[PDB]
């Protein structure tokens, strides 16, 4: 099950971990602290790639622009946001701000009090009302799809990112929908040789 | 002729021969092209 | 075109200079009788000033303000050949010298006194050595993939 | 086996066990075991690439000349248009190889460590020496003797040989190999390399 058939793995990779796949070419795990803190920073980043990429198919699948016009109304003097193609009665950049300071400050900070290595990676408890990590023998097969979907997640956000430095001001829809208009003209091609 | 080619292998000898021929060809290649400021060829 | 420089082969001030050095010397072949040796040198003289100065045009350099070609080491894929092309020529050639100079030395190193090898050379092993290097680029990097060109 | 030149003495290195040995190594590349697995495998793939590439420029030229198929020379292919961008292909042909050479370097790195199917986990390749696969690359399954191997790597030297005389008697003359010799042909003694230019 390793990344490169034929290649040894590494001696702290042993592929207890799940989603472990002996993949460390530049061996930053040595030290087993920096180990967890990379899968506690891993876990956090793929679930918010995650939480993030629906956020930007379902708008501009609608007739809502993209996820770049949607950020350009900070920039306008006394702009105002809108919601669903209403203008929200409360959107100006200080109160915004001040209140996503407040309450994302908060949040962290309450997250971070937690001691035990393992309760921060999978909290427990009132997080899951529905109870699917009683049973113990399907968490492992669990917490292996999460960690593959967030890879995949994170994949997908640096793909989005690259598409819209290639093309300023166009999205991920309109470029597939491109892509497929002649599959054989509009590829990588043009961009990676003028 | 043994003692004769030791004297003649000496590093000053070899030395003032390898830098006669390398100022020969230099000067050589200065005569049949007269100046050239960068390389054309290619 | 690039750092505002005009072509060499439409500014005015490098035509001005080559009729300046060609009247010079045409100044001094009059004073010669026209078939004397003095005089074909100097029309050698004035064939080579042509020479150069259409060439230089034809090279496609770049003059400056004043009159003079200006070298550009930026990079630029019309200008491969100003720093580039015969750089890295230089390189082939000094990296030879310096490797078949180490390989000799290795080859001394056996001997109990080396030091009469070095202050007199010997011409059989340093001739088998000398045309070694003409694949140095090769021999060095599996030496540097082996590992035995750094001391331990 | 044989001397490359009577009167010399072969390298100790070179005892004539590998395939098309004559103890031709003036420069002594080869003095490392290591050094001399990794140039053998080159000599092989280089080559094998460059017999394709030599038949590929050369029977076009003469197939067109006799009349059958009219082609563009293998300098004007590149000019020619086809039925995609040369872009595409160029990044299709790039990860094809990618993954093809990636499988051959691990393959050549751990010897018999690579040949299981990745996708059908039955199909496998059946064990043998490094850089002659075998198996299904070899589906009339001839005979591996080493009179094959020292064929193979005559004609292979062969090709490389043929190649670098084709790209530069093209350089120095813009006409075809075939019309170059068809041109020395029509006369032997004023047609030659120092009789013209
Ligand atoms: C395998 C080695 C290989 C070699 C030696 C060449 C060599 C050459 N190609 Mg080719 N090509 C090769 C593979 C490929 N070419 C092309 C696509 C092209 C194009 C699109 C062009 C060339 C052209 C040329 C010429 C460029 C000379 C110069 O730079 O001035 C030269 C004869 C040019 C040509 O047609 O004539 C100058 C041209 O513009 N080649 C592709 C697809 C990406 C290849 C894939 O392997
Ligand atoms: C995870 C973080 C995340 C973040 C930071 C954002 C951020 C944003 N969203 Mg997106 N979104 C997300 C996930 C996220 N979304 C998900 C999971 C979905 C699927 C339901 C959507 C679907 C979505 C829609 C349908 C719309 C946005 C819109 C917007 C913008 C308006 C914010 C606002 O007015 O809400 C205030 C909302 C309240 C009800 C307050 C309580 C804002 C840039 C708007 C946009 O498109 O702008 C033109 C909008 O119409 N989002
Ligand atoms: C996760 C999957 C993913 C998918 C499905 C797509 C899909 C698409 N890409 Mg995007 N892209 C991605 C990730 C992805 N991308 C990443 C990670 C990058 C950064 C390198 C890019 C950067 C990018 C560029 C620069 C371009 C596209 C374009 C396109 C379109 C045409 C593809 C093409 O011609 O060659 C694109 C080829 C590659 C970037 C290789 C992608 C292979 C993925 C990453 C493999 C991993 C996937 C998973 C294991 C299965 C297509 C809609 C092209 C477009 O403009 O279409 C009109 C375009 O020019 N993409
Ligand atoms: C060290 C190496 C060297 C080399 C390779 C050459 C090479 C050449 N010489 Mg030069 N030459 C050299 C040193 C050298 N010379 C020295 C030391 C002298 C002083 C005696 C000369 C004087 C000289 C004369 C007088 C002539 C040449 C000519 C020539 C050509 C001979 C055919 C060739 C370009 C001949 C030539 O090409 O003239 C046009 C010619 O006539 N050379
Ligand atoms: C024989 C080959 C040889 C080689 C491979 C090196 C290698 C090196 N030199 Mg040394 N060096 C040499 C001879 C050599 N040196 C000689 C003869 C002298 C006395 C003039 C020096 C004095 C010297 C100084 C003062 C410095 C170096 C430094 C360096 C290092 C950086 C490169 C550079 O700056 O070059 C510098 C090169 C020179 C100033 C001149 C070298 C040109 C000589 C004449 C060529 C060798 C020819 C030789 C006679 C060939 C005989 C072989 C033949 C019999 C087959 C590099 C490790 C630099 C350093 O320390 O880097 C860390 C530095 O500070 N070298
Ligand atoms: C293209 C690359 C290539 C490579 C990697 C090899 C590799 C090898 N050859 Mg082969 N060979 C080649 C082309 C090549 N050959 C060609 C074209 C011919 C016909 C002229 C031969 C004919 C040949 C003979 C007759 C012999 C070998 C032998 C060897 C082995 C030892 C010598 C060595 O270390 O070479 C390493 C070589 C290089 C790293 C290539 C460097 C090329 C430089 C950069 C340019 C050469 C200049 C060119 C004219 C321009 C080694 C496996 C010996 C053997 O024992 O085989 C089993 C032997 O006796 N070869
Ligand atoms: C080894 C690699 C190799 C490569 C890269 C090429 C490359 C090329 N070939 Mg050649 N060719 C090769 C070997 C090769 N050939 C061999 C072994 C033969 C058998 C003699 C041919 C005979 C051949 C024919 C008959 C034709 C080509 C043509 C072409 C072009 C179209 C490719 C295609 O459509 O598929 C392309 C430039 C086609 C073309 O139109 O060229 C301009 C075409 O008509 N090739
Ligand atoms: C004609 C020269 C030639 C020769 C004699 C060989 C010889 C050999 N090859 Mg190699 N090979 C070559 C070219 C050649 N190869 C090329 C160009 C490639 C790249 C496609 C390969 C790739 C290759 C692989 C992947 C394998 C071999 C293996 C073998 C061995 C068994 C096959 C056989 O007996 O071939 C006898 C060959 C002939 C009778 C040639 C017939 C002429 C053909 C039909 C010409 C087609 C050209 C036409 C004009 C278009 C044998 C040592 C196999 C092996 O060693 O298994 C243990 C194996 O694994 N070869
Ligand atoms: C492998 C065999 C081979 C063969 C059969 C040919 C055949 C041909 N060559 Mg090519 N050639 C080759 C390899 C080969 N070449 C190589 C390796 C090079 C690089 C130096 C060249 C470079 C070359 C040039 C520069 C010219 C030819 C030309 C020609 C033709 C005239 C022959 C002659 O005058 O000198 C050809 C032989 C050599 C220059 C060197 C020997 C080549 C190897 C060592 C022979 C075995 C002839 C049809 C001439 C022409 O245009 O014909 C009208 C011409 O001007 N060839
Ligand atoms: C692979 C190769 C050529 C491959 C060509 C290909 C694929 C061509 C493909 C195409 O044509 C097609 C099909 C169709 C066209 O439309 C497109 C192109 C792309 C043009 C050449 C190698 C060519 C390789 C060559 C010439 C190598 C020569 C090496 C020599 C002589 C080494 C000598 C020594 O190393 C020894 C042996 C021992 C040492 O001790 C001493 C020294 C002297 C160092």
């Amino acid at each position: 099950a390793h990344w490169m058939p034929g290649e040894p793995r590494p001696a702290y990779l042993d592929g207890s971990a799940p989603g472990d796949f002996g993949f460390d070419p530049l061996g930053l795990g040595e030290v087993p602290a920096n180990l967890e803190r990379y899968k506690e920073s891993e876990l956090i980043h793929c679930r918010w790639a995650m939480l993030a990429v629906p956020g930007i198919l379902v708008p501009e699948a609608l007739g809502y622009g993209n996820w770049v016009k949607a950020q350009e109304w900070a920039a306008l003097p006394g702009g105002q946001a809108t919601y669903l193609g209403n203008p929200v009665p409360w959107g100006t950049l200080p109160t915004i701000l001040a209140i996503e300071f407040l309450a994302i400050a908060f949040v962290e900070h309450q997250r971070s009090m937690e001691k035990d290595p393992e309760k921060k990676k999978y909290p427990g408890g009132a997080f899951d009302p529905l109870g699917y990590s009683k049973d113990p023998k399907k968490l492992e097969e669990l917490k292996v799809k999460e960690i593959k979907n967030g890879r995949l997640a994170l994949l997908a956000f640096v793909g989005f990112c690259v598409q819209q430095s290639a093309y300023p001001g166009t999205g991920p829809l309109e470029n597939l929908a491109t892509h497929l208009a002649d599959p054989w003209h509009n590829n990588i091609g043009d961009i990676v040789i003028p | 002729m043994r003692d004769l080619k030791t004297y003649l292998s000496v590093a000053p000898v070899i030395s003032t021969l390898w830098f006669a021929a390398l100022a020969g060809l230099l000067i050589e290649i200065n005569r049949l092209f007269p100046d050239a400021l960068i390389f054309p060829f290619f | 075109d690039i750092s505002g420089l005009t072509p060499c082969k439409d500014s005015k001030q490098f035509a001005k200079r080559e009729k300046q050095q060609i009247k010079k010397l045409e100044s001094s072949l009059k004073l010669y009788a026209p078939e004397s040796a003095p005089a074909l040198a100097l029309n050698a003289q004035i064939e080579k000033t042509k020479r150069r100065f259409d060439n230089y045009g034809k090279y496609g350099l770049l003059c400056g303000s004043d009159g003079l070609p200006h070298l550009i080491v930026n990079g630029d894929q019309r200008h491969w050949g100003e720093f580039i092309t015969p750089g890295i020529l230089f390189l082939y050639i000094a990296g030879w010298i310096g490797w078949v100079g180490r390989s000799y030395l290795i080859a001394i190193s056996g001997e109990k006194k080396p030091a009469m090898k070095e202050i007199i050379i010997d011409v059989p092993l340093a001739s088998r050595i000398i045309f070694r290097g003409f694949i140095w680029p090769v021999a060095a990097y599996r030496e540097f993939l082996n590992g035995d060109l750094i001391a331990k | 086996k044989g001397e490359w030149l009577p009167g010399l003495a072969s390298p100790d290195y070179l005892t004539g066990s590998l395939a098309g040995d004559n103890g031709f190594d003036p420069l002594g590349l080869a003095e490392d075991p290591e050094n001399l697995k990794w140039f053998v495998q080159a000599e092989l793939v280089h080559g094998r690439w460059a017999m394709l590439g030599v038949a590929g420029m050369l029977l076009p030229e003469v197939f067109t000349k006799i009349g059958i198929i009219n082609v563009p020379e293998w300098y004007d292919a590149g000019k020619e248009q086809y039925f995609a961008s040369s872009s595409t292909l160029f990044v299709i042909e790039f990860i094809l190889f990618h993954y093809v050479e990636i499988r051959r370097w691990q393959d050549i790195k751990n010897p018999g460590s690579v040949n299981q199917d990745p996708i059908f986990k039955q199909y496998s390749l059946p064990k043998g020496e490094v850089g002659y696969p075998g198996g299904i690359f070899n589906p009339l399954n001839f005979a591996p003797t080493q009179e094959a191997k020292e064929k193979e790597l005559a004609n292979g030297r062969l090709a490389m040989l043929a190649f670098l005389g084709f790209v530069v008697q093209h350089n120095v003359t813009g006409k075809g190999p075939f019309e170059n010799l068809l041109q020395h042909l029509s006369d032997p003694w004023h047609n030659t390399i120092v009789q013209t230019f």
